[PDB]
């Protein structure tokens, strides 16, 4: 009896009957025989959207806001007001100056997009991007957690949704609050939402140019472990296109200290990070020396084992520091000071996989420049099995060029030869004959590194001997005409020396 | 020559 004359009252023409009427409904859906009474009717919930949305009272519209609010608490009476065409109404509100009209709306959409099948793809029709992400300078820290989280369900697995944050500027948005609050179940879910949106190649430098990366590393060092492991994920998305920022020595300093945690995902993470920020800058490079980076990352490699997702990170952050810049050279003889030449020398035996061993040779080739680590490498015994691997190298793979492992493994051998012990050693393992035969490659880079190691053991009789009995004279002289000043040079004193 | 390492793809 009831329902049916509410129904109509809801829309006459005359309004206090329909603002009157509004007021009534409002306060039957606080009972729960009157709610089971009100969904099952496909006119009462329809007559309720349509005077929400074309109403011009406030009250009207702060009391119908609210009955939907209280339909959604069941999936019954969602599957109601997802009929009715409620959505797109509902969007429309996210307008209001009234905090209480905004404040429940948001709240009815949430729950729809959280157990209703097919409100994600309505959501986006009504254009529900735009405006949330309008709503993120109002100042009430929970009415924020309950936005973004919205943002983070629509953004998951959908590039046109990515792009059009992006385009309504969401990044020097949320940026701002991680550097602004301190409510913890708002930045965990802002981070959520930054996550997200460093997976695609387009929304990462909008990131890094707000100053991303200064504002997520403030909260390192928090107590919440799931703010400071999404924080960690995210910075190593980022990582590879922020190579260039200046004043990240504030953030370096910090990452160093967190290679000493307890939690190992904490160690892995840190670890990439630092490897990736030391590329091709020599203020990030001196910065990390200073606050004692090589002396820290050493020890993470000797705990690591044999676990490859740590160690890999690591040795390439080593390999970074020990070349070009002033410090390079308290850089290398650094790493000797601090025992780590036993364990760098260790990882180039199995278990070990490709990747990991291309790095390693890697970062031998740069430790030999300094005359001070010339005996002790050797003694590690590094000479023979550098050997060992050009050799199966050579003829043949996981992700890498059998070629890199032989110009790497070459030029490793080139600058060792420079104490005399080393080239007794190098010789008497019938080597020459390879390193002729590397005279005959179509990479200039092995040419260079070939005849080079060749102008080094010739500068001993014997040795030069040897090698003119191979016949390496033949094209020995036709390297003689490359343009390759490098190739060139040695090509001639390699032919001086043996005459 | 340093060279980086897209970490999105490789998890």
């Amino acid at each position: 009896r009831a329902i049916p004359e509410l129904t109509k009252l809801l829309n006459d023409e005359d309004q206090v009957v329909v603002n009157k009427a509004a007021v009534m409904v409002h306060q039957l859906s606080k009972k729960e025989a009157s709610r089971h009474a009100i969904m099952r009717s496909p006119q009462m919930v329809s007559a309720i959207v349509r005077t929400m949305q074309n109403t011009n009272d406030v009250e009207t519209a702060r009391c119908t806001a609210g009955t939907l609010h209280n339909l959604s608490h069941h999936r019954e009476g969602l599957l109601a007001i997802f009929k009715s065409g409620g959505i797109p109404a509902l969007v429309k509100m996210l307008g209001s100056p009234v905090d209480s009209v905004l404040f429940y709306a948001i709240t009815t959409l949430h729950n729809l997009l959280l157990h209703q099948e097919g409100a994600k793809m309505a959501v986006r029709l009504a254009g529900g991007l735009q405006k949330m992400v309008a709503l993120l300078n109002k100042t009430n820290v929970k009415f924020l957690a309950i936005t973004t989280d919205c943002l983070q369900i629509l953004a998951y697995g959908n590039q046109e949704s990515k792009l059009i944050i992006l385009a309504s500027g969401g990044p020097q948005a949320l940026v701002n609050i991680m550097r602004t609050y301190t409510y913890e179940k708002l930045l965990w879910t802002t981070s959520r939402v930054l996550k997200v949106l460093s997976v695609c190649s387009s929304n990462k430098p909008a990131i890094v140019e707000a100053g991303g990366m200064q504002a997520l590393g403030l909260h390192l060092t928090d107590p919440s472990q799931r703010l400071v492991q999404n924080c960690l994920w995210t910075l190593r998305n980022l990582s590879d296109a922020a190579t260039k920022q200046e004043g990240m020595e504030g953030l370096l300093g910090t990452l160093v200290q967190l290679l000493g945690s307890d939690d190992i995902n904490v160690v892995t993470c840190a670890a990439g990070i630092l490897s990736n920020l030391t590329c091709n800058n020599y203020k990030n490079k001196m910065m990390v020396c200073q606050v004692g980076g090589i002396e820290a990352l050493v020890r993470t490699v000797l705990r690591a084992g044999d676990r490859e997702d740590i160690t890999e990170p690591a040795i390439c952050a080593l390999r970074h520091l020990t070349s070009r810049h002033q410090e390079a050279e308290m850089a290398q003889n650094a790493v000797r000071l601090h025992y780590g030449l036993p364990v760098v020398v260790k990882l180039l035996h199995p278990p070990s996989h490709w990747p990991l061993i291309k790095a390693t040779v890697g970062l031998i080739r740069n430790l030999a420049l300094c005359p001070a680590n010339h005996a002790p490498l050797r003694e590690q015994g590094a000479i023979p099995r550098l050997v060992q691997l050009l050799v199966r190298a050579h003829q043949d793979v996981e992700g890498v060029r059998m070629e890199e492992i032989v110009e790497g493994c070459t030029g490793a051998l080139h600058i060792l030869a420079r104490d005399v012990h080393n080239r007794i050693v190098i010789r008497g393992l019938n080597t020459i004959p390879l390193f002729v035969q590397l005279l005959y490659s179509p990479i200039e880079n092995i040419q260079r590194v070939a005849a080079g190691v060749l102008c080094e053991l010739a500068q001993d009789k014997e040795a030069a001997e040897a090698i003119e009995a191979e016949g390496a004279t033949a094209p020995l002289t036709e390297l003689l005409h490359s343009r390759n000043e490098g190739v060139a040079t040695y090509a001639a004193a390699v032919l001086f020396r043996m005459s | 020559l340093d060279t980086p390492i897209n970490y999105s793809l490789k998890y």
